[PDB]
């Protein structure tokens, strides 16, 4: 994210800083050459002349786009042909009859020059699967409100040691709204509750000011 | 144990297509960059073309560029060599060879090391129909010591044909010499045994020819004629 | 020939745990009350459909079903999908196998992963290029037919390859009876007991009862009258 | 473009003896890293070809200790420190740097042994030659050492080429002799003009060069 000798690197639905925190399922790289700056043309929901037909993208596509240059390299060869986003379309007979594939004048033309695009699609909630950047594992403290990151769950309480008998390929628990009441933890396979941390509203208690200062709390 | 099967050979007419495919079994087929080395009719090899790592190709002959055209398959673990616009001169052996050094493993990227190479497959490239051979004489010079005589099988094609003597059984001091070929593609070449003088006005000698694609199997009584 | 599949089918979708909660989704289930297709081995394995995942029960008390084979063209062509079972192997396997009709002995490739007196009833779906066979082991003591009740159907493994699949075929040992039924996207309503295992569940899309029964959110419902959809 | 060669040629080798071989380039092959790209690759005969020495010097997998390689810049060279009867065929050396990459014409490795000199006769066309156009002559050698020897095809002092080819086996696996055979091709129109026709064969084992000749009209 900070080595930007490539020309286009745009992530969406995730903010490039907050990478290094997130134990994702699984990553795809899916790389291909294409010439002039269609990086504009592949874009989520748009249109355009390569994306209508070679290589479209999703609505909530939680990942990131990569492109740069490779002049230095490609200078006939290089070929391009209402489809689902991400689809292999092999099926390219000649259909009266013309050509299914059209070519790329590999040259030193910007104007038209080659370049590199590499799509990094991530899911992170998609599976129990882990995939993290660099962080480092602590010891978990029991029995105190404190706050904790499983993996990528993010939540604040205090970690009961729980007997939850979650079956064996469950990894983690909950209840009637979105509450995480249970979690089994990576490195030693245990069911700890979690109880959320104590919280209510003060009252104060007081006669007049013109009888006295004193006051109570409840 | 590692495989390399090729297949697409066959007798193609000058200025058509084929499709060589090379498969390849028992191995990781992405961390190997492949290769398509040719090898011409008794001649020395001749690298022709390459495909790294990363379906990237690494360039082709210098006499051949302009035609050839390469793809790579990880998912299917096959290579594919596309053959356009031929001539007569690309007649010959084709083998798909795979590098050595796994990649990341050690500079830049490793490309040498053939080391694994498949039975190659048999293109061949003419313009003439099927004939049949022609059998001709090579009786003994009629001149000491032992006389040769041989039979000078001419015009045929295609390959192979089998020449033997005596239906068989002569195997001592036999030789035959490899096809050699012709103006018009249509081959020729010869056997012949040498047999001592004084066995060659009264003995018996018989050279017989097969020919399996034009299913024949002549006899031709070979003796001193004056 | 065919039979009766009384409550077969439903196992567990999340792998979240829950508690003592009636939990309403809709997935891809066995209807309930359906036409399971026998399938008698006397003198039996034809290629059969596999349009929506497939609930495949095996009835065994001599052990000669061996595995399946998924795929759509089935000679050398595609990665066709393969489960074997001999005396210490379970292989998954998706390579391109040569071998047209039945490949064992009685008595290219992309991929590889190694591990009437019973029932083991397995289901096979495919989503995202995740295929996932959840299966389950029962002891009967019967000679006849499917029996009749209720059991879970726990989630055992997901395979990474991804592939259209429009036909399989079962295979067994050269020298029984099986059921096979299909799935369908309904909606049931699934009642997590107290160790979170599913107890009952209901289907709403049977008939009128199971309806309102999925609409009310409970197992039963007092008398009156209930409005529940839109005729249209 | 980088042309290499070979040298020797062809060397007869006897079981027993060390054996050394040159390959030459254009260019030198120093890359960065300091390791020079050449490869040394055996062929048996009949077989396919297989690999002997990679990059420079690295002894390849599975092939024994018999093997040296040495040199770097533009020469190399290749010594088995003892050569065996199964150590016969053609060697090439391949470079690695430039792309495209080249093979060398090879060395023509065989067994050595004492030299013989060559039996010659020669062969008139046929009666089935007169009734067809085309006239055919054919000279024979047999039992000769070593692979050098050369034809003359010759009518009248008036010297042939192009029309007359040639072709020599395999290498006797008992008395390891060569034979070659050449044949000239005419219609029938010059053949039943020219009177004298001489093979004339020139080899080592010979004091001159050998002439059998034929005159026509029996
Ligand atoms: C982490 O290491 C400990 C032993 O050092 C082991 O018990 C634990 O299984 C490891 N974590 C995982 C996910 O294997
Ligand atoms: C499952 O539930 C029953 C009662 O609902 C109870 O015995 C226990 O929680 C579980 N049974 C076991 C562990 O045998």
């Amino acid at each position: 994210y900070n080595s930007a000798s490539f020309s286009t690197f745009k992530c969406y639905g995730v903010s490039p800083t907050k990478l290094n925190d997130l134990c994702f399922t699984n990553v795809y790289a899916d790389s291909f050459v294409i010439r002039g700056d269609e990086v504009r043309q592949i874009a989520p929901g748009q249109t355009g002349k390569i994306a209508d037909y070679n290589y479209k993208l999703p609505d909530d596509f939680t990942g990131c786009v990569i492109a740069w240059n490779s002049n230095n390299l490609d200078s006939y060869n290089y070929l391009y042909r209402n489809l689902k986003p991400f689809e292999r379309d092999i099926s390219t007979e000649i259909y009266n009859c013309y050509f299914p594939l059209q070519s790329y004048g590999f040259q030193p033309t910007v104007g038209y020059q080659p370049y590199r695009v590499v799509v990094l699609s991530f899911e992170l909630l998609h599976a129990p699967a882990t995939v993290c950047g660099p962080k480092k594992s602590t010891n978990l403290v029991k029995n105190k409100c404190v706050n904790f990151n499983f993996n990528g769950l993010t939540g604040t309480g205090v970690l009961t040691e729980s007997n939850k008998k979650f079956l064996p390929f469950q990894q983690f628990g909950r209840d009637i709204a979105d509450t995480t009441d249970a979690v089994r933890d990576p490195q030693t396979l245990e069911i700890l509750d979690i109880t959320p941390c104590s919280f209510g509203g003060v009252s104060v208690i007081t006669p007049g000011t013109n009888t006295s200062n004193q006051v109570a709390v409840l | 144990q590692v495989q390399l099967l090729e297949s697409g050979g066959g007798l193609v007419q000058p200025g058509r297509s084929l499709r060589l495919s090379c498969a390849a079994s028992g191995f990781t087929f992405d961390d190997y960059a492949m290769h398509w080395v040719r090898q011409a009719p008794g001649k020395g090899l001749e690298w022709v073309s390459g495909v790294s790592w990363n379906s990237g190709t690494i360039g082709y002959a210098d006499s051949v560029k302009g035609r050839f055209t390469i793809s790579r398959d990880n998912a299917k673990n096959s290579l594919y060599l596309h053959m356009r616009s031929l001539r007569a001169e690309d007649t010959a052996l084709y083998y798909c060879a795979k590098a050595v050094e796994m990649v990341r493993g050690l500079g830049a990227d490793p490309e040498y090391g053939m080391d694994v190479w498949g039975q190659g497959t048999t293109v061949t490239v003419s313009s003439a129909s099927t004939k049949g051979p022609s059998v001709f004489p090579l009786a003994p010079s009629s001149k000491g010591g032992t006389a040769a005589l041989g039979c000078l099988v001419k015009d045929y094609f295609p390959e192979p044909v089998t020449v033997s003597w005596n239906s068989g059984a002569l195997t001592s001091g036999v030789h035959t010499f490899p096809a050699v070929l012709q103006s018009s593609g249509l081959y020729s070449l010869s056997s012949v045994v040498t047999v001592p003088s004084s066995s060659l006005g009264t003995q018996t000698y018989i050279c017989n020819v097969n020919h399996k694609p034009s299913n024949t199997k002549v006899d031709k009584k070979v003796e001193p004629k004056s | 020939a065919y039979t009766n599949s009384f409550t077969r089918g439903v196992y567990y979708p999340d792998k979240v745990f829950r508690s003592s909660v009636l939990h309403s989704t809709q997935d891809l289930f066995l209807p309930f009350f359906s036409n399971v297709t026998w399938f008698h081995a006397i003198h039996d394995n034809p290629v059969l459909p596999f349009n929506d995942g497939v609930y495949f029960a095996s009835t065994e008390k001599s052990n000669i079903i061996r595995g399946w084979i998924f795929g759509t063209t089935l000679d050398s062509k595609t990665q066709s999908l393969l489960i074997v079972n001999n005396a210490t192997n379970v292989v998954i396997k998706v390579c391109e196998f040569q071998f047209c009709n039945d490949p064992f002995l009685g008595v290219n490739c992309t991929f590889e992963y190694v591990s009437f007196k019973n029932l083991r009833e397995f289901v096979f779906k495919n989503i995202d290029g995740y295929f996932k066979i959840y299966s389950k082991h029962t002891p009967i003591n019967l000679v006849r037919d499917l029996p009749q009740g209720f059991s879970a159907l726990e989630p055992l493994v997901d395979l990474p390859i991804g592939i259209n699949i429009t036909r399989f075929q079962t295979l067994l040992a050269l020298h029984a009876a099986y059921y096979v039924g299909y799935l369908q996207p309904r909606t049931f309503l699934l009642k997590y007991n107290e160790n979170g295992t599913i107890t009952d569940a209901v289907d709403c899309a049977l008939d009128p009862l199971s309806e309102t029964k999925c609409t009310l959110k409970s197992f039963t419902v007092e008398k009156g009258i209930y409005q529940t959809s839109n005729f249209r | 473009d980088i042309v290499m060669t070979q040298s020797p040629l062809s060397l007869p080798v006897t079981p027993g003896e060390p054996a050394s071989i040159s390959c030459r380039s254009s260019q030198s092959l120093l890359h960065s890293n300091g390791y020079n790209y050449l490869d040394w690759y055996l062929q048996k005969p009949g077989q396919s070809p297989q690999l002997l020495i990679y990059l420079g010097s690295n002894r390849a997998s599975g092939v024994p200790d018999r093997f040296s390689g040495s040199g770097s810049g533009t020469d190399f060279t290749l010594k088995i420190s003892r050569v065996e009867a199964e150590d016969v065929g053609v060697y090439y050396c391949m470079q690695a740097l430039q792309t495209p990459f080249t093979f060398g014409p090879g060395t023509k490795v065989d067994i050595k042994r004492t030299v013989a000199a060559p039996s010659v006769f020669i062969f008139p066309p046929s009666d089935e030659q007169l009734k067809s156009g085309t006239a055919s002559v054919v000279c024979l050698l047999n039992n000769f050492y070593p692979r050098e020897a050369k034809v003359q095809w010759k009518v009248d002092n008036a010297l042939q080429s192009g029309n007359s080819q040639e072709s020599v086996t395999e290498q006797d696996s008992k008395d390891s002799t060569y034979s070659l055979s050449s044949t000239l091709t005419l219609s029938k129109a010059d053949y039943e003009k020219h009177k004298v026709y001489a093979c004339e064969v020139t080899h080592q084992g010979l004091s001159s060069p050998v002439t059998k000749s034929f005159n026509r009209g029996e």
